[PDB]
C-alpha cells in the first residue's frame, strides 16, 4: 500500500541503484531471480502472479554500458525488461545533451514507464531520484525528468539523492557548469535534496571501517544503506515512524533551503565492532561528529536548522531521548534561534540487514543523521567561484551553446545560485 | 470465471488518455484531455468492459 | 511482437542504414536477388529486391509465421521507388470484431474488389522516388464497417528499392517531419 | 488398435493421395508395421578475470607489507 | 624408508611445442611433466622417470637412433638454463651443457648422432651448436637479425651440416656449419613481401623441401638448396589460430594441426583438407609412430590422442589438468573416485582404471577449494571469484551459487557431517559459516580475526568445531555450535596444512618452516616438533582413520609415510617433480594420492593398516 518509485538516472544512480537493490532484495528475502522462498515488499517490490517480485524503480542512461552490466549480471531476472531504459550516445558531461538534445528523445519512454509503474501503486508517497550533478545525465536528463514529473505529481514529494562535486577530488573538468546549471533547475522542483559527496565517503571507508583502496562499489553500499534507513518506517515495524511526507514537513524551513546532509553511525569494520559497545548515546554522537559526516563542509562553520535523527534496531525510546538532550547541551553543535526543537526523531524496530559481501558489520542498532546544516552554502560558495572563474574567459562554453543553451542560462544560473548563498545567510542570522 | 476483456488490451497500448491522479486526499484520474470532446461511442462501451477485472489499476479506471 | 514498446508518434521496422536492417524480417528469394546498396539521386543505400516473379520472392517483417508484429498506429507509410516494373505490397491487420484482415495494393490491377478475407486496390506510383501513405484506419472502415485495432504483417513484394519502412501516429507533413525520415 | 476398416485406411497407410501416382489396391496402404564417453559441462556465462567482484588485492603481501604504509592513527589495514 | 610402489600417472605439460614424442623403437612414449620428462610405454602401464633439472622443463629432442634424449628447463632472467643430455636404455644424466641464459626454446639432433642445436631465450637468444661425442660446445652466433626480431624452433636435414631456424618475427635461415674455422654461415630465405609469424618446422624424407606452420593459418613451403619459396598454403579457408604442429609424412603430405584441433592430411599443391576431424584443445604435437600409420597428436590442453591413418580414428589414451591442480578428496566411504581440482576445471576419476567421468569448468577461473557433502549430492567448490559453487555429482549442473561470499577469494572449504552448513575461508582472513537450506543458502556468522588469508578448514567427526590454517601464523579451533573461538594456537610460520588426529585431542600443523608439529586443542602448545624434508617447505598433509599414520608431501616434491606415536619416518618419494600441493589417505586405506604444482594426479599403494 505504502510504495515509492526510485528513478536511477547517470552513471551514478546506476551503480549507486545496484547496490540499493540489493540490500533491499536481502532484507526482504527476495533472491535475485526475484522469488520469495508478508507486506513489507510493497513498499519497493511488486509480486506478479507467481513470486516475482519485481523491483519498483526505472533505470535510464543515455550511453548503453552501465545499463547492460545490470541487463547481463546477477539481476537480469529481477528488473523488469523495460524498466531498464538506455539510449545511444552520452550526454558528454555536458547539461545541454541531456536537457536539450538527447534528452528530449528519451524524455517520453522514461516518464511513460514511470506513469505505468505509477498507476500500479495504491500509494505514490515519493519519488526517489538519485542522480550526479558532474555528468550530463545526472544533471541534465534529471533536470528534465524533474521538470516533468512536476507538472505531472505536483503533490507527490520528490526526494532526491544526489552524489555532490567533492570539495577538490573531482572527475571532469566541467562539473562547475553542470551543477550550477542544475539547480537553477532542480531547486524549484525538488522537496529535499540529500547530498554526499564523494572525498568523505572515501575517508570514513578508510578509517572508521578498514578498507585500503575503497572504490565506487563501497561508497554505493553506504550510500544503498541510507535509502534503507530512510524507507524502513514505511516498510518494517516501529515506536516512532516516520513516513517521506514527514521527512520535508520537519527538515525544509524557508521554501528554497532544502539541501540536507546524511551521516550513518554504526560504520565499523568487523575487528573494531566486536571491541566496542555501540549505545544509541555513541552512535548518536558519533553522527553529529563533524568527520562522520558524508559532505565535507565542517558542521562548526555554520548552525543545524532541522536534524532528523532516523534510527534502526534496537533503540530503547529512553536511551533516545537522553542520548538528544546531550547533544542539545554541548554547544559545539549550534542550532539557529528559530528552531527550539530541530528534532525529528524515529525509531524502527528492524536491525541493520548485513550485505553477504560488504565491509560494515552485524551491528544491531544504526542512525542515519539528515540534518539541515547552514554550513552547505561554503560548498555551495566553491563551486559558484569555479563557475566565475571559467566562466570569466568563456571557457567550455561552446560545446554547451551548441546542443541547445542561450549564453544567458548560464547567467541565470549564477545570479540563482547567489539568491541561494544570500538565502543561506539571511537564514542564519539571529532575532 | 472471467475473461480479458478489451479493456485491458487497450490499456498497454496506452489508447487511453488517463492516468491514475493520486490525491493524497484520494485516488482520482488526471485527464489530459477534456472530457467533453471525447469520442463517446468509442470509450463508453470501452469504460463498460472493464467492469469484469477485480485487480485494483484496472477496476478503478473503470469504476471511476 | 512490438507489444511492450510504447509506439510513440513513430516506429520504423526496416531502416536500411545500419548493421543488419533486415534481422526480424524473413527472406524468401526465388528467381531474383537482395541486395542494399544503389545511389542514383540520394548518396544512401537503399535496400533492393526485384526478380522476374513478383507473387514468389518477398520479405516479411515476422520472421516466424506464428508470430505477429502489433503496431497500434494506424498510419503506415514506406519509402518506396518506382522502376516501372510489377510491385505489390501487403498489410495484414487485426480487426475490433476478431478478424484476421488483409489488403493488397498492385501495380498491375484494374478495378479493386472487397471481400471478407482480402482487399486489392490498384495504384500508380511516381515518375522516381517517392512516399505511400497506407491509412490502413480509414481503409478498414471503408472498406468493411469496422475499426482498426493493430497491424500484423506487412510483406513486400518484388521490383521496388526500399528505405525507412515505418509507422507513424497520424499522417506529417513534410516540414514536421524529423531530419532522420525526410525523403532527401 | 483398429476398431473397424475405415481406420485401417485411415491410420498410417504411408500413402499421400496427392504424391501417391498409380498404385495397386496392395500398395493402396502400407502400415508401418509391414516396414518394420566423457559427460562434458560448460558454464553459459562466460566471465573474465578482470571482472572479479571484490576488494583489491595489495601489491604487497599481507604478512610483508614491503611498501608499508599505515592510517593516520598507525593501525593495520588487514587483508 | 622403505619405497612403496610408484602404480600410475595422470600428467602431461602440453603447453610446450614439440612435446609427446615416441622413439624409433615404437614400444614407448616420452613426453614432459614438470621438471621431468616420462617414458610411458605403449601397452602396457610401465612408466619410468628421468630426474634432474631445476626448474620446468621447455624442449624434448629425441635422437633417431633412440639412444640420446636431450631437453632444456627455465629459470629465471639473468640465470642460465641447462641442457641435460640422457641415455634411454640407461635413463641417467650424461651432460649439463650450459650456456643458454634466460631459457630453451627448441633442441633438435643431428641426423646420425654427434651434434645438437639448442637455441635459446627470449632474453638471450643466440644459437649454439653441441657435441654429442665431446659433449662440449663447437660454433655459436646470434640466432636472428638486429632489423626482425627473435626465432624459437630449430630443425636438422639430412645431411649433418645444416641447421635450420624459423621465428615469431620471420628469420628464415638455413645456416651451414664448418667444423675447421668452428662457425656457421646463415642465409635468409627470401618469400617475397611475405613477413609472418611462425612456430612449426618439419622437412621431408628425401630433404627436398621444408615445410612451416605460420599464425595466419598458412603452410609455408620452401627450398633449402635455392633459399626460396615453392608454394603459400590454403588461399581460402584458412586455418584456426596458427598452425602449431606440422608433421611432413614419408609420403608427398603432411598431418597439419591447428590452435583449434583441426587435425587436418593434406597434399603439397593445393594445402586443402583432405580429412578432417576435430581434437578438442589445440594441437601442440604430432609424432608418428614410425612408419606413421598410428600417429599420436598431443594438445595443449593436455590429452594426448591415438590416430590410425588409414580411417583417422582416434582414440583418448591420456588426459591431464593442463594447469596447476590444488585440493584432491576423496567421497566417503569409497575409494574409487577423485576430485582432481585445477584452474578451469574440476574433474571426478576412477582409481582403478584412471578414466574420468565428469569435467566441470567454470572458464577462465581458478577454483582453490573443493569438498564432497556426506549425502554424496553436492560437490562443494571454493572458486577464485568469490562464489562458492556447488555443483552436482552427476551432469554437472550448478545447484547453488553464493555470489560475494568471500572479497578476495574463497581459498579454503568444508562441509558439516550434518549436511547442512559450509564452512568457508578467505584470501582475506575471514571464516564465514553458510546454511544449505533446500531452497535458500543464507550467512550465519561472520568470523573474522585471520589477518592474511585461511589455507585449510577441517572438521571434526561429530560436528562441535571447525580448525583454520591461516598464512599469517595463526590456528584457531572456532566452536562451531556457539559461533565463537576456543583457541589462539601461535606460531612464526605461514600455515599450509592442519589435521585432526582421530580421538580429537591435538592437531597436527603443517607450513613454511618444516616444524611439523603436533598441537593441543587444550591450552594449545607445543607437542612434538619433527622436522620435514631438509629442502623446502610442507604443502599438505592427511591423517589416516586410525590414527596410526599421517602422509605428508610439501614443495619437496616428494610424499612422505610417516606414523604418528613415534616420530619416526618411513619416507618414499621419487614421485612428480613439482610442488606437491594436497594429499589425501583414500578413506579404505589402500591408496594415497597426491597432486603437484604440475598437474600430476600420483598414487601409491598404502602400506602400513
Ligand atoms: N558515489 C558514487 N559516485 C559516482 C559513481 N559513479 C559515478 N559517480 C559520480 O558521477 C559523476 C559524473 O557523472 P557520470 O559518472 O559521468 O554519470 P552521468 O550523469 O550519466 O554522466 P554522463 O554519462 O556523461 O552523461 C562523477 O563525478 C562521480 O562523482 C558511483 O558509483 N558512486
Ligand atoms: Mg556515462
Amino acid at each position: 500500500m505504502r510504495e515509492c518509485i526510485s528513478v536511477h538516472v547517470g552513471q551514478a544512480g546506476v551503480q549507486i541503484g545496484n547496490a540499493c537493490w540489493e540490500l533491499y532484495c536481502l532484507e526482504h528475502g527476495i533472491q535475485p531471480d526475484g522469488q520469495m522462498p508478508d507486506d513489507s515488499f510493497n513498499t519497493f517490490f511488486s509480486e506478479t502472479g507467481a513470486g516475482k517480485h519485481v523491483p519498483r524503480a526505472v533505470f535510464v542512461d543515455l550511453e548503453p554500458t552501465v545499463i547492460d552490466e545490470v541487463r547481463t549480471g546477477t539481476y537480469r531476472q529481477l528488473f523488469h525488461p523495460e524498466q531498464l531504459i538506455t539510449g545511444k550516445e552520452d550526454a558528454a558531461n555536458n547539461y545541454a545533451r541531456g536537457h536539450y538534445t538527447i534528452g528530449k528523445e528519451l524524455i517520453d519512454l522514461v516518464l511513460d514507464r514511470i506513469r505505468k509503474l505509477a498507476d500500479q501503486c495504491t500509494g505514490l508517497q515519493g519519488f526517489l531520484i538519485f542522480h550526479s550533478f558532474g555528468g550530463g545525465t545526472g544533471s541534465g536528463f534529471t533536470s528534465l525528468l524533474m521538470e516533468r514529473l512536476s507538472v505531472d505529481y505536483g503533490k507527490k514529494s520528490k526526494l532526491e539523492f544526489s552524489i555532490y562535486p567533492a570539495p577538490q577530488v573531482s572527475t571532469a573538468v566541467v562539473e562547475p557548469y553542470n551543477s550550477i546549471l542544475t539547480t537553477h533547475t532542480t531547486l524549484e522542483h525538488s522537496d529535499c535534496a540529500f547530498m554526499v559527496d564523494n572525498e568523505a565517503i572515501y575517508d570514513i571507508c578508510r578509517r572508521n571501517l578498514d578498507i585500503e583502496r575503497p572504490t565506487y562499489t563501497n561508497l554505493n553500499r553506504l550510500i544503498g544503506q541510507i535509502v534503507s534507513s530512510i524507507t524502513a518506517s514505511l516498510r518494517f515495524d516501529g515506536a516512532l515512524n516516520v513516513d517521506l511526507t514527514e521527512f520535508q514537513t520537519n527538515l525544509v524551513p524557508y521554501p528554497r533551503i532544502h539541501f540536507p546532509l546524511a551521516t550513518y553511525a554504526p560504520v565499523i569494520s568487523a575487528e573494531k565492532a566486536y571491541h566496542e559497545q555501540l549505545s544509541v548515546a555513541e552512535i548518536t554522537n558519533a553522527c553529529f561528529e563533524p568527520a562522520n559526516q558524508m559532505v565535507k563542509c565542517d558542521p562548526r562553520h555554520g548552525k543545524y536548522m532541522a536534524c532528523c535523527l532516523l534510527y534502526r534496531g534496537d533503540v530503547v525510546p529512553k536511551d533516545v531521548n537522553a542520548a538528544i538532550a546531550t547533544i542539545k547541551t554541548k554547544r559545539t553543535i549550534q542550532f539557529v534561534d528559530w528552531c527550539p526543537t530541530g528534532f525529528k526523531v524515529g525509531i524502527n524496530y528492524q536491525p541493520p540487514t548485513v550485505v553477504p559481501g560488504g565491509d560494515l558489520a552485524k551491528v544491531q542498532r544504526a542512525v542515519c543523521m539528515l540534518s539541515n546544516t547552514t554550513a552547505i552554502a561554503e560548498a555551495w560558495a566553491r563551486l559558484d567561484h569555479k563557475f566565475d572563474l571559467m566562466y570569466a574567459k568563456r571557457a567550455f562554453v561552446h560545446w554547451y551553446v551548441g546542443e541547445g543553451m542561450e549564453e544567458g542560462e548560464f547567467s541565470e544560473a549564477r545570479e540563482d545560485m547567489a539568491a541561494l548563498e544570500k538565502d543561506y545567510e539571511e537564514v542564519g542570522m539571529d532575532s | 470465471p472471467t475473461k480479458p476483456t478489451a479493456f485491458r488490451k487497450f490499456y498497454e497500448r496506452g489508447d487511453f488518455p488517463i492516468a491514475l491522479e493520486h490525491d493524497s486526499k484520494g485516488n482520482k484520474i488526471a485527464w489530459k484531455v477534456e472530457i467533453e470532446k471525447l469520442d463517446y461511442h468509442h470509450y463508453l462501451p470501452l469504460f463498460f468492459d472493464g467492469l469484469c477485472e477485480m485487480t485494483f489499476p484496472y477496476e478503478f479506471f473503470a469504476r471511476q | 511482437m512490438f507489444k511492450n514498446t510504447f509506439q510513440s508518434g513513430f516506429l520504423s521496422i526496416l531502416y536500411s542504414i545500419g548493421s543488419k536492417p533486415l534481422q526480424i524480417w524473413d527472406k524468401k528469394v526465388r528467381n531474383g536477388h537482395i541486395k542494399r546498396i544503389t545511389d542514383n539521386d540520394i548518396q544512401s543505400l537503399v535496400l533492393e529486391i526485384e526478380g522476374t516473379n513478383v507473387s514468389t520472392t518477398y520479405i516479411t517483417c515476422p520472421a516466424d509465421p506464428k508470430k505477429t508484429l502489433g503496431i497500434k498506429l494506424p498510419f503506415l507509410v514506406m519509402i518506396i521507388k518506382n522502376l516501372k516494373k510489377y510491385f505489390t505490397f501487403e498489410v495484414q491487420v487485426l480487426d475490433d470484431k476478431n478478424v484476421r484482415r488483409r489488403f493488397r495494393a498492385s501495380n498491375y490491377q484494374s478495378t479493386t474488389r472487397v471481400k471478407p478475407f482480402i482487399c486489392t486496390m490498384p495504384m500508380r506510383l511516381d515518375d522516381g522516388w517517392n512516399q505511400i501513405q497506407f491509412n490502413l484506419s480509414d481503409f478498414t472502415r471503408r472498406a468493411y464497417g469496422t475499426n482498426y485495432i493493430e497491424t500484423l504483417r506487412v510483406q513486400i513484394h518484388a521490383n521496388c528499392r526500399i528505405r525507412r519502412v515505418y509507422f507513424s501516429d497520424r499522417l506529417y507533413s513534410e516540414d514536421e517531419l524529423p531530419a532522420e525520415f525526410k525523403l532527401y | 488398435e483398429i476398431p473397424k476398416d475405415d481406420l485401417d485406411f485411415r491410420l498410417a497407410a504411408l500413402y499421400n493421395h496427392h504424391t501417391g501416382t498409380f498404385k495397386n489396391k496392395s500398395e493402396i496402404l502400407t502400415h508401418q508395421e509391414t516396414i518394420q564417453n566423457i559427460r562434458h559441462w560448460i558454464n553459459p556465462k562466460k566471465e573474465s578475470i578482470h571482472s572479479i567482484q571484490g576488494s583489491i588485492v595489495s601489491p604487497h603481501t599481507a604478512a610483508t607489507n614491503g611498501g608499508y604504509s599505515r592510517k593516520n592513527d598507525g593501525g593495520f589495514f588487514s587483508t | 624408508a622403505v619405497e612403496l610402489e610408484l602404480e600410475a600417472v595422470i600428467g602431461f605439460n602440453g603447453h610446450v611445442p614439440t612435446g609427446l614424442k615416441c622413439h624409433p623403437d615404437q614400444e614407448h612414449l616420452v613426453y614432459p611433466l614438470g621438471c621431468t620428462i616420462l617414458i610411458q610405454a605403449i601397452n602396457t602401464q610401465e612408466q619410468n622417470f628421468l630426474h634432474g633439472h631445476g626448474n620446468n622443463v621447455s624442449c624434448v629432442a629425441i635422437s633417431k637412433s633412440g639412444l640420446y634424449i636431450a631437453s632444456g628447463q627455465v629459470t629465471f632472467m639473468g640465470f642460465k638454463a641447462d641442457i641435460i643430455l640422457w641415455d634411454y636404455k640407461k635413463r641417467e644424466l650424461m651432460a649439463r651443457l650450459s650456456l643458454h641464459k634466460g631459457k630453451i626454446e627448441a633442441l633438435a639432433f643431428s641426423p646420425n648422432d654427434m651434434y645438437l642445436v639448442s637455441l635459446g631465450g627470449p632474453d638471450d637468444g643466440s644459437v649454439v651448436v653441441w657435441s654429442i661425442a665431446k659433449r662440449e660446445a663447437i660454433c655459436g652466433s646470434p640466432a636472428a637479425g638486429l632489423n626482425v626480431g627473435n626465432a624459437t624452433t630449430v630443425i636438422f636435414s639430412k645431411c649433418r651440416d645444416e641447421m635450420f631456424v624459423t621465428a615469431g618475427n620471420g628469420t628464415i635461415r638455413v645456416w651451414e656449419l664448418d667444423l675447421p674455422n668452428r662457425k656457421i654461415w646463415p642465409t635468409e630465405c627470401q618469400t617475397g613481401q611475405m613477413k609472418r609469424i611462425v612456430m612449426s618446422i618439419s622437412m621431408a624424407n628425401d630433404d627436398s623441401f621444408f615445410y612451416l606452420g605460420t599464425t595466419t593459418g598458412d603452410i609455408l613451403k620452401m627450398n633449402p638448396r635455392t633459399k626460396l619459396l615453392a608454394d603459400t598454403g590454403p588461399a581460402k579457408d584458412k586455418f584456426s589460430l596458427g598452425v602449431s604442429a606440422i608433421c611432413c609424412l614419408k609420403m608427398g603430405g603432411l598431418l597439419v594441426g591447428s590452435g583449434d584441433g583441426l587435425l587436418v592430411f593434406c597434399k603439397s599443391p593445393s594445402y586443402k583438407p583432405i580429412k578432417k576431424i576435430q581434437l578438442q584443445g589445440g594441437i601442440t604435437s604430432i609424432t608418428l609412430r614410425g612408419e606413421g600409420h598410428q600417429f599420436f597428436v598431443g594438445t595443449e590442453e593436455s590429452h594426448i590422442y591415438r590416430v590410425n591413418f588409414t580411417n583417422f580414428k582416434e582414440t583418448l589414451i591420456t588426459t591431464c589438468h593442463f594447469e596447476s591442480v590444488e585440493d584432491i578428496v576423496f567421497p566417503f566411504g569409497t575409494a574409487e573416485l577423485f576430485a582432481t581440482c585445477a584452474k578451469k576445471d574440476i574433474r571426478v576419476w576412477h582409481t582403478l582404471t584412471n578414466r574420468e567421468l565428469l569435467r566441470i569448468t567454470v572458464p577462465n577461473m581458478t577454483c582453490h577449494g573443493i569438498d564432497f557433502m556426506r549425502d554424496g549430492k553436492s560437490i562443494i567448490s571454493a572458486w577464485d571469484d568469490g562464489r562458492i559453487r556447488a555443483f552436482a555429482p552427476e551432469t554437472g549442473r550448478l545447484m547453488y551459487v553464493i555470489n560475494n561470499a568471500h572479497r578476495i577469494g574463497v581459498t579454503a572449504i568444508a562441509t558439516t557431517s550434518d549436511c547442512k552448513r559450509v564452512i568457508s575461508g578467505g584470501g582475506e582472513g575471514e571464516v564465514r559459516v553458510w546454511h544449505i537450506g533446500h531452497q535458500t543458502q543464507k550467512l550465519e556468522e561472520a568470523l573474522k580475526e585471520h589477518k592474511s588469508s585461511v589455507s585449510c578448514i577441517r572438521v571434526k567427526k561429530s560436528n562441535e568445531e571447525c580448525v583454520t590454517a591461516s598464512t599469517d601464523g595463526t590456528c584457531i579451533i572456532w566452536d562451531l555450535v556457539r559461533l565463537r573461538r576456543n583457541q589462539m594456537i601461535l606460531a612464526n610460520t605461514l600455515f599450509q596444512c592442519v589435521c585432526y588426529h582421530p580421538e580429537e585431542f591435538q592437531i597436527i600443523t603443517s607450513g613454511t618452516d618444516r616444524k611439523i608439529a603436533y598441537w593441543e586443542v587444550f591450552d594449545g602448545s607445543v607437542i612434538r616438533e619433527l622436522d620435514g624434508s631438509l629442502s623446502g617447505a610442507v604443502n599438505g598433509m592427511d591423517i589416516t582413520v586410525e590414527g596410526v599414520h599421517f602422509v605428508t608431501g610439501g614443495n619437496d616434491h616428494l610424499v612422505k609415510v610417516w606414523d604418528y606415536n613415534e616420530g619416526e619416518v618411513t619416507h618414499v618419494g621419487v614421485g612428480h617433480s613439482g610442488n606437491i600441493t594436497r594429499i589425501r589417505i583414500s578413506p579404505g586405506n589402500q591408496y594415497i594420492v597426491s597432486v603437484s604444482a604440475d598437474g600430476a594426479i600420483l598414487r601409491w599403494k598404502y602400506p602400513f593398516p
